[PDB]
């Protein structure tokens, strides 16, 4: 993505998509393992489908004609040049379109992770805008691990976050 | 306390071309085009026929100065010098020569 | 092309710290991969103890996190384990391994691909 | 020079590792070879956008 | 996270097609790893990502499955296969090993 | 979809996308007619465009050559094999890409229906997470039919839902 | 788009996407310049990639055969018809798919602009449904220019909008 | 929902190209159905989905249109076409029929 | 095929209004493009004064916005500038230009593609 | 918005490859325009959209760059190139011109 999350991370080396928590116990660059392995499986399937679908038989594309058979030579040249033109155009267009699709795929993965986190933190956190969420309660390492895991219990912190939200 | 969503960045400077943009910096890229060779005539299932200084016309006719390489059994293709100096020692025309070269290209 | 060699005391008295050191050759341990300690009690399955990243990030086993500490030497290729409060249950074979596989330019810590040799630590007096 | 190496395709300058679908080494090949194209590079992105701070 | 590997012990003649099954408590990964430890030596990874073969590993070893269940299959058994086989999984920041499966001729 | 709505419905046989209301009068698996016929029209157009764009002339792809015309035979074989390779690669890649596009199309239809329902129920209902909305008022069959129709009047139930929302 | 913003604008001639503000000082049809130039660059790249990737060599596709070489004539006819079939099918399918992609691209641009405006106006404005936002404060020409520019300061109008929000 | 079909009555010689127009109050469907009821018998569906021909129906019947307006066209009229033609639409959970049109030679 | 011609008084007394008129030939100024006034002081860079759209929409330079007014004649091709409260700093060359380029059926006001001739306004007495 | 053009003054012999650099305070456009004004005459647009050549303009003029920095390049200088060159940008509803660059043989 390059929209509401305008900066990539260099200190997160585990996975493609992940988290970053600031806490009274310390900061860190965690990774979201499920999304990055799903993306890796998808990209592996994409590359293998692009490469392995090309099954070719044994052929020799070179022919020799004498000086009284130039219609044959030009027909063979037309066949070869037409095949080269078709393959070149198709390969270039395919690569361009698939690069666009792959970048959109990564965009969708990042956005889906963002909405997945946002759904759990209904109003116990506030969006800041860069891609970040500031809690109204004290999210310790257990709470942060729950948020990254997907089992964040809203009712446990609901009133503690509500009083902070209404304070300001 | 905050938790932020982000994504991976590294120190690579690989560039790729999409359909809506050009020269995009990417974290990784795979080459679908093979642009290199090992410079050697490998084996295509079997070993190719190696004529050296001779041509197909001189080999099949039994050139006197080509008697060394007349022991090879079945092969996969023929390798010939770009301008074989030893072909038909006696000048003449080889009828259907380009057809014979196609017949004998793999036995 | 990566060679790991462990070194430490084979006999450790109870209730005293326990120091081991793994030295690496053919690779730089402050640059690329992750480096872990794995122990195996006699007649039991292997147990992961901890891991240190090439960025200096350490992740420990939750059961042994309180008594363990993994350090790195950014001068020569060495990483060390300091397991404190050692009882008789710590008598086991200890291994240093390299975790990390690179696919699509991304290094994942999933598995240990190269292992050390294994030093047996016996806790007896 | 002829070597005892094994290959699937063969270009009049040297064999090709036919693991990729396309090639631009030479038009006239022999054996099951990738498809010749007139492109200088076909990079397919597998990672994401590199925007370091 | 709990990892269960079956059968615990196994005896099979040379040439038998053997299969070991590993089950994981949580299916957040489609991936599992297989190690072969011979007595007195360190483990040696054979399969990773639940299907990929490590370099230098004989082709008869293979891996399959997904979700909650994965399988390691040896087609043409050899006399040097007597060892303990372990299934391992890295889930979030924890590596969990499964109990071994001894193999005897 | 397989994200925030993780389960399909077997008891809804009318259309591809639809609703399910729990009420004091009874439950039922209604269908959203406009979206499912729009999807059916789209898929019909897609299949007909894939199939009917192939216009072929009368041809015989078989030729016979004697034992002195093997260059002709190999040229014809090269033509046939090249055409087969092009068509096979294009057909397989096209089928894969269009299957991805169709699944994304159905995903977009479901999500668009979800946001369409969400916009009408501004704060008269609360999202539960599985794909569901719990009202703060009593939505009878008339109200449910209005919600499925698209003419749900927020001000009519606004204060009745507001007092319930502020109660808890 | 044709969903929650069901009507296009004829009075905005500057760009493809833009704004329309009603204010005590006057109404107007402004344009979002960055989005429309990004779209224009994207469409220019798309059209140029479709057109300029076709590199063709010097060829003559016409051959002449006598009355004893009809196998050659039919082989040449097969080559020509196969090339025409491949190019026709590929061109028609490509045009259809790229038209779908372009319309989705414009839809995504409009939606991204909508969410970009919505993020700045957290609760200082309320969504109306047609695509519009009614402020809880007095947004003069300076404020409107800030909203369109991207530097809208929420805390400046936060309490003034909050009292209006809680009034009704 | 209100459905208006025009014209109410029709007389036309054999071979005339006749056209019947149906209009719907709400355009939530692009689809309409046409029935041909002969006296003393049950209706027989001819067109559905506003364009599709039912099996066993002669090809001269055709349907077209969309949105609010749909048309049924008979190209080469036949002496057996004397019947009442109805336009019908299913919108949410209701089937609405339009008033018929009588066709006479 | 578009020709623009300016006309106005070359001498204007201080603190009095300043009227110029540009007439266009080969184009309709109430139909398609945008029409702007650009001034240039002696030995300085050009300065955009204002623009009127073919829809009757006027956008002025913020520095000159208070005392400028651009009007159109929907009878014959003419647009006029009325710069009030003129000081000696207004003595400059004035130009009328056509802004707007059509790409993909959209006309963008980015640049001035055709210019007038330039009438020199001197503020003196 | 502030626009800086360098160098302010410049002399170069015929055939020199000359380059003028323009920098914009805010990079909300990838586009810039170049005008060539000769003394006593109105400016004449050469480059627009930061790369596009105006009709009737000699090919030796070219434009490049993006973001915050753009460049105008003249490859084979001519004796009629003695003029003042301006860089201009339209951002929101404001046209900003950069200070000129005098060119002399
Ligand atoms: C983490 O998620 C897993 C997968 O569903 C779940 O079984 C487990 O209870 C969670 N544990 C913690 C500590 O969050
Ligand atoms: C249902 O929607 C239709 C279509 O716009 C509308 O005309 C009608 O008034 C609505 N009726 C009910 C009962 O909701
Ligand atoms: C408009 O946005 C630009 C681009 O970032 C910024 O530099 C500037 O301060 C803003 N100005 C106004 C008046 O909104």
């Amino acid at each position: 993505i390059a929209g509401f999350i305008e900066g990539g991370w260099t200190g997160m080396v585990d996975g493609w998509y992940g988290y970053h928590h600031q806490n009274e116990q310390g900061s860190g660059y965690a990774a979201d393992q499920k999304s990055t392995q799903n993306a890796i499986n998808g990209i592996t399937n994409k590359v293998n489908s692009v490469i392995e679908k090309m099954n070719t038989q044994f052929t020799a594309v070179g022919k020799e004609f004498n000086k009284l058979e130039r219609r044959m030579e030009n027909l063979n040249k037309k066949v070869d040049d037409g095949f080269i033109d078709i393959w070149t155009y198709n390969a270039e267009l395919l690569v361009l379109l698939e690069n666009e699709r792959t970048l959109d795929f990564h965009d969708s993965n990042v956005k889906n992770l963002y909405e997945k986190v946002k759904s759990q933190l209904k109003n116990n956190a506030k969006e800041i805008g860069n891609g970040c969420f500031e809690f109204y309660h004290k999210c310790n390492d257990e709470c942060m691990e729950s948020v990254k895991n997907g089992t964040y219990d809203y009712p446990k912190y609901s009133e503690e976050s509500k009083l902070n939200r209404e304070k300001i | 306390d905050t938790i932020c969503i982000g994504y991976h960045a590294n120190n690579s400077t690989d560039t790729v071309d999409t359909v809506l943009e050009k020269n995009v910096t990417v974290t990784h890229s795979v080459n679908l085009l093979e642009d290199s060779h090992n410079g050697k005539l490998c084996r295509l299932g079997i070993a190719p026929l190696q004529l050296g200084n001779c041509s197909v016309a001189g080999w099949i006719l039994g050139n006197p100065e080509c008697e060394l390489l007349i022991s090879r059994e079945s092969w996969s293709y023929i390798v010939e010098k770009p301008n074989p100096e030893n072909g038909t020692c006696y000048p003449g025309h080889f009828a259907d020569y380009e057809e014979l070269r196609e017949q004998l290209s793999s036995v | 092309q990566v060679q790991l060699q462990e070194s430490g005391p084979g006999l450790v008295k109870p209730s005293e710290t326990l120091s081991l050191t793994c030295a690496v050759s053919g690779n730089s341990i402050s640059s690329e991969y992750y480096w872990a300690w794995i122990r195996q009690p006699p007649g039991m399955p292997p147990e992961w103890v901890g891991t240190i990243y090439h960025t200096g990030n350490t992740y420990y086993n939750p059961s042994l996190k309180s008594r363990t500490t993994i350090s790195m030497d950014t001068s020569k290729n060495q990483f060390s384990l300091r397991l404190r409060s050692v009882t008789a249950a710590d008598s086991a074979v200890y291994y240093c391994a390299r975790a990390g596989v690179t696919i699509f330019g991304l290094t994942l810590p999933n598995y240990f691909h190269h292992w050390g040799q294994g030093t047996l630590v016996t806790v007896s007096s | 020079p002829m070597d005892e190496c094994d290959a699937k395709c063969q270009t009049p300058q040297g064999a090709i590792n036919s693991s990729l679908p396309f090639q631009n080494v030479h038009p006239v090949t022999i054996g099951e070879c990738p498809k010749y194209v007139r492109s200088a590079k076909l990079r397919m992105v597998t990672g994401l956008r590199n925007i370091p701070s | 996270i709990q990892m269960t590997q079956s059968p615990s012990t196994l005896s099979a003649s040379v040439g038998d097609r053997v299969t070991i099954t590993c089950r994981a408590s949580q299916s957040i990964s489609n991936w599992m790893a297989w190690y072969q430890q011979k007595p007195g030596k360190a483990p040696k990874l054979l399969i990773y990502k639940a299907s990929t073969l490590e370099s230098g590993v004989p082709s008869r070893f293979s891996g399959g499955g997904s979700g909650p269940e994965f399988t390691l299959t040896i087609s043409s058994l050899q006399p040097d296969d007597s060892a303990t086989y372990y299934c391992q999984q890295y889930n979030s920041y924890m590596y969990t090993f499964g109990q071994g499966t001894k193999v005897e001729i």
